[PDB]
RNA sequence: AUUAAUAAAUAAAUAUUUAUUUUUCUUUGUAAAUAUUAUGAACAAUUUAAUUAACUAAAAUGUUUGAAUAUUUAUUUUUAUAUU
């Protein structure tokens, strides 16, 4: 699980990193916005 | 091979999809709350609902303007295609619970105070991030002093 | 009245849905 | 009623994603600072951040 | 170029048999569980069937492909109405996954009776037995 | 309703080599006097149709037996056993299953 | 025909918008959720290329 | 409000249930009477 | 209260006699021709629009054998979506591929099949990690994905499925 | 401009995006290169669509372990952003 | 580019019928429009910048002199490619709602927002799996172009005296091949 | 909605302004301040139960057989699709 509130196991290997840590919550990937492919908007509302 | 199935036995459940075929309104006030309940409130609106008493009491009472279809919860899984492994319960803990009308409230003025506090905690969330930004620096700033103090 | 949305529904337009136009570092 | 929309607010984080980037690389950069031991970048880059 | 798609994912069910192979047909007749009346079934029906909800302009791929695209492969930008319709999907999931897990829980608690129906159904429909011990 | 008990276990020994008893008890009585091969249902389900897909597919090649501790709700089981479509039923007690040493 | 006898989840088709939609990576045993919570958020239209 | 749509629901329910009554005469609701299930001349065939 | 008063008088023109000398009269004519047009267009112009059509392609059909009833109906069970207008269009324009889908509904052609649900990969199942590497159901979902994008059109990026999904590696330095 | 179905090629880029996002960095790395490919081709050299999906590429190098890719990737991505003209400011700063 | 199919003898024979003027049937805005190589539309409004090269999608049908192709709904492989010239608004309707009741009047003004374009060219690139029987639903293996995949025949019988008895040339005229 | 007149919780309807995030599968317009308030039925029966619409297109609504003809009883002929 990913968007868990909880925090996630590392033991597997240190070196890896969540892409919440690595970039933060407020921040997302400039999806590709098209008709084809529409990604979610405003995570600040989708928070609540 | 004509015994009883020899394994550990899970209970499924049932989904109704519930479509409102004939104009709600035409119809007394309480069949037309039944099916707001069901969420229907327009002619060709189709819902989809648990296998629960209170939801079976609501389309009996409305089954003249409702028509119903069945899905247990395998035909369910596989129409929307996820693992069989993977659980409805997990999904909708996944979810986000302010997705839509989050919750039927008891009347638009508590809708709009919903909606209200939604903008007010979104705001207050930069506001903390730059309050704790600024109690950050106070405290750098003070050990800084301390230490040349030191 | 209340709304369910449980049938479509077209979102209605707003201002906050303007094209702004990205930000461009200088041609100098 | 309807009262949500005189106090609409848009997200800077969300209406302006330089902002957010440069947020972010402002808070690796303390990070980096704290975890050096530097105290006058950190100060710097905070207030910095802080500012914008 | 143009495009066709019946499924998300864009698979299709075989429609050509192999050659000389009896091809298989739809049921004609509606899907009324009583044998009488015996009635083929409408174009709304049929719509139904081929996936279209009813209506062309419903669901289906005159709803879901881009009605246009740049020659040189770019894509369609993002109507509002587009965003509203893919809520929409969104929502109509979020609906079935929200029953089903209700269900699920309702289940584990133990609140499904084992009776088939309500008290009101039970003594209005005789076809329900007498589940009385 | 009650057969002697050498027939029984010399049938369900060479005939069925499965399980074929379901048994609707309280879940007292049943952890009290367990039986390991037997499936637990209830006469409910069994009525209600809830056991349809495990009970087997060959109705006619399928002999059933039902455990319980009243003849009542053995005979209500095997009303509904017979409404679903098998009609080869027979009841069984805890006795009996002892004194065959199905148990 | 005005009265059709035809199974509601035919009525409301979801072969196009399947689970993947909203849990992009569920077949892969990750359960991450991307789904458009309202109308209300829509940033508005974007460019895709510059061009 | 809560009172107030509980009572609405109660008495929706109440409206909606029992949409008939056994006739007073073979037993009177208003005195408690009420009628068992006579089921001697029934079927168990799924007709 | 509001009336039409200045955008009325503008065309004014277009009306005859008394009402187009007196303001008054054809202010009032033009409101009402306005207000008669407006429900008209709202309650019946569809209809009789729509009857038109029907008619047209009826008579196409009766003309090529067939009639409105059965060609509805079997372009419905065929899975063709040509609006009534279209087949009008096509009717009176293309004669030949009126003719053309004509024989198709005719033809004891199968209709296409229904529209497939969507089928989760034995990858899914698939444990993983099995006690750097990729989910097999990613990389299957990974060759569908090129797969659509090959098919789409006669693009230049190749052909080869296994290339393309190797693409990674033309970015990848060696260490 | 050569055609190329960007639609697709899109979806791809989606998909890696939610990838990212969900902590599969290989897959994400293998999306971004086809999708690094079809904006290679498509195109022009120095172009915006081609530095974004080449950072893209670098952070899914980054984060699966090839470090000296990445470093690579941005650094050729800073190149075509000296050699571009007007280059975008939320693009240089990401 | 042209037809093709793993027999040579239908690609070839197939082939030919291509080549020539073609019309497209295309699905847009919600409407369906007939257009040629040459052919201006007015669409619903497209969010597209004046003088771009648009192509479009999803194609109910093409054809030509020679050949016509369906889709059921829709068709692969076409090519349907047009030039954005306009972004305007069409002429104006004016929806008058009033009462004679309440002395309210509302003046809606609807100038229908459209996009011209004008369809530059048409391609098609099928597919073809084989041959198809029509009044058997059975494809064949082999292609003959020289005989009807379905021969066809007069209806007089004689049996039914009371029949509209049409011109004997109308009645029993024998059809050509089309394919050779 | 409607109780004139001693220690009884509360008139309602409409309008204006304004107020309360209480848990339960879903759903749900509750409250306060203020302004105004004759648009008016006689019997019988039963009852602690019975004139509204943004444009384009789409669109699912809809003359015989317990006789007759005949003679001094015998004869006769008793589903669909589609349209607002």
């Amino acid at each position: 699980f990913i968007g868990v509130t909880g925090p996630m196991p590392q033991a597997t290997s240190v070196s890896t990193k969540s892409y919440t840590d690595t970039y933060g919550s407020r921040l997302r990937p400039r999806y590709p916005e098209s008709w084809d492919t529409v990604p979610p908007h405003q995570p600040s509302r989708e928070l609540l | 091979a004509a015994a009883i199935a020899p394994g550990p036995y899970r209970r499924v459940g049932n989904i109704f999809i519930v479509h409102c075929d004939d104009h709600p309104f035409k119809h007394s006030w309480e069949v037309n709350r039944m099916l707001r309940e069901l969420r229907l409130e327009f002619k060709g609106q189709t819902t989809i609902v648990p296998d629960i008493p209170q939801v079976r009491k609501r389309i009996w009472r409305v089954r003249h303007i409702v028509k119903v279809d069945v899905l247990d919860l395998d035909e369910a899984k596989a129409l929307i295609g996820v693992p069989e492994h993977i659980s409805f319960t997990d999904l909708a803990s996944q979810l986000p619970p302010s997705f839509g009308r989050v919750k039927a409230v008891p009347s638009p003025v508590i809708r709009s105070k919903m909606n209200f506090m939604k903008l007010r905690r979104m705001r207050l969330r930069d506001v903390l991030h730059r309050d704790a930004l600024e109690l950050r620096l106070l405290e750098l700033k003070r050990s800084a002093m301390k230490n040349d103090e030191q | 009245v209340t709304r369910l949305y449980t049938s479509y529904y077209t979102g209605v337009l707003y201002p906050n849905q303007l094209v702004q136009p990205k930000q461009r570092l200088p041609a100098d | 009623y309807n009262f949500e929309e005189k106090f609409v607010y848009f997200s800077p984080f969300d209406y302006d994603r330089t902002f957010a980037l440069v947020d972010q690389c402002l808070e690796r950069a303390e990070t980096i600072f704290n975890e050096i031991g530097d105290v006058e970048g950190a100060i710097r880059v905070l207030q910095q951040r802080k500012e914008m | 170029y143009s495009e066709a798609r019946s499924n998300y994912d864009g698979t299709s069910l075989p429609a050509w048999p192999a050659p000389g192979k009896k091809p298989t047909y739809p049921a004609a007749l509606s899907e009324l569980r009583l044998p009488q009346p015996r009635m083929r079934k409408t174009r709304t029906e049929w719509m139904y069937y081929h996936g279209h909800g009813g209506c062309p302009g419903k669901y289906g791929p005159s709803r879901e492909i881009a009605d246009f695209e740049y020659a040189d492969g770019t894509p369609a930008s993002i109507s509002g109405r587009r965003f509203a319709f893919k809520h929409h999907q969104d929502h109509l999931l979020v609906q079935l996954i929200r029953a089903a897990a209700t269900v699920e829980r309702y289940d584990a608690s133990g609140l499904l009776p084992r009776i088939p129906g309500t008290a009101e159904q039970r003594n209005w429909d005789p076809a329900i037995p007498l589940f009385l011990d | 309703h009650m057969v002697h008990d050498s027939h029984k276990l010399r049938e369900k020994l060479s005939s069925r080599k499965g399980i074929f008893v379901i048994d609707v008890r309280d879940p007292g009585e049943r952890k009290l006097n367990p039986v390991p091969r037997s499936v637990a249902l209830h006469h409910h389900d069994l009525l209600s149709g809830a056991s349809c897909p495990i009970l087997p597919q060959q109705k006619s090649a399928a002999e059933l037996f039902v455990l319980a501790s009243n003849e009542s709700r053995g005979l209500n089981s095997a009303a509904a056993l017979r409404r679903w479509g098998y009609d080869s039923v027979v009841q069984v007690d805890y006795n009996t299953l002892v004194e065959a040493g199905y148990v | 025909r005005y009265r059709l006898f035809h199974p509601r989840r035919e009525a409301i088709p979801m072969h196009m918008c399947p689970a993947k939609t909203i849990f992009p990576l569920i077949n892969s045993n990750n359960l991450l959720v991307k789904t458009r919570n309202s109308w209300e958020d829509f940033t508005g239209r974007k460019e895709f290329d510059e061009d | 409000a809560a009172a107030a749509a509980a009572a609405a629901a109660a008495a929706a329910a109440a409206a909606a249930a029992a949409a008939a009554a056994a006739a007073a005469a073979a037993a009177a609701a208003a005195a408690a009477a009420a009628a068992a299930a006579a089921a001697a001349a029934a079927a168990a065939a799924a007709a | 209260h509001y009336r039409a008063k200045l955008e009325l008088d503008r065309i004014r023109s277009m009306l005859r006699g008394r009402a187009r000398l007196e303001r008054k009269v054809g202010l009032k004519r033009l409101f009402f021709l306005m207000r008669t047009q407006t429900r008209y267009r709202v309650e019946q112009q569809a209809h009789w629009e729509r009857a038109i059509v029907r008619k047209n392609v009826d008579s196409a059909a009766r003309e090529h054998g067939t009639g409105w009833q059965h060609l509805r109906n079997e372009l419905g069970r065929q899975n063709v979506m040509l609006l009534p207008r279209s087949q009008q269009l096509l009717a009176q324009y293309e004669p030949l591929a009126f003719r053309a889908v004509v024989e198709l509904c005719a033809s004891r052609i199968p209709p296409p099949p229904p529209p497939v649900v969507a089928s989760v990969p034995e990858e899914s199942y698939t444990l993983w990690p099995p006690a750097s590497l990729s989910h097999p159901a990613a990389r299957v979902e990974l060759r569908c994905g090129v797969e659509r994008v090959l098919r789409r059109g006669p693009s230049g990026l190749g052909n080869n499925v296994n290339e393309l999904i190797d693409a990674w590696k033309e970015f990848d330095v060696s260490p | 401009r050569p055609y190329v179905p960007l639609g697709e090629v899109a979806k791809l880029e989606l998909q890696g995006d939610y990838y990212m996002e969900g902590g599969m960095f290989q897959e994400a790395l293998e999306h971004y290169g086809v999708v690094a490919k079809a904006y290679n081709y498509a195109y022009p050299e120095n172009h915006a669509q081609r530095i974004g999906i080449r950072i893209k590429l670098s952070a899914a190098f980054r984060q699966t372990g090839r470090l000296e890719s990445s470093l690579a990737n941005i650094e050729e991505v800073l190149r075509m952003l000296d050699a571009s003209t007007r280059p975008s400011l939320e693009l240089i700063c990401e | 580019n042209g037809l093709r199919c793993p027999d040579a003898l239908i690609t070839r024979t197939l082939n030919p019928l291509l080549n020539g003027p073609k019309f497209a049937v295309i699905y847009c805005g919600n409407h369906q429009y007939k257009v040629a190589v040459g052919d201006v539309i007015a669409v619903q409004r497209l969010r597209v910048e004046i003088g771009s090269h648009i192509a479009l999608k999803k194609v109910l049908m093409v054809g030509g002199p020679r050949f016509t192709a369906i889709g059921r709904p829709l068709l692969e492989g076409v090519r349907v490619t047009a030039q954005v010239e306009e972004q305007k608004r069409m002429r104006n309707v004016v929806s008058l709602f009033a009462t004679p009741g309440r002395r309210h009047v509302r003046w809606v003004d609807a100038p229908h927002a459209a996009t011209i374009i004008r369809i530059c060219e048409i391609f098609y690139s099928p597919n073809v799996v084989g041959e198809l029987d029509k009044y058997k639903g059975e494809l064949l293996e082999t292609f003959t172009p020289g005989q009807h995949t379905n021969p066809v025949y007069p209806v007089d019988d004689g049996y039914d005296v009371f029949r509209k008895k049409d011109k004997e040339a109308m009645e029993n005229a024998t059809t050509f091949l089309d394919l050779l």
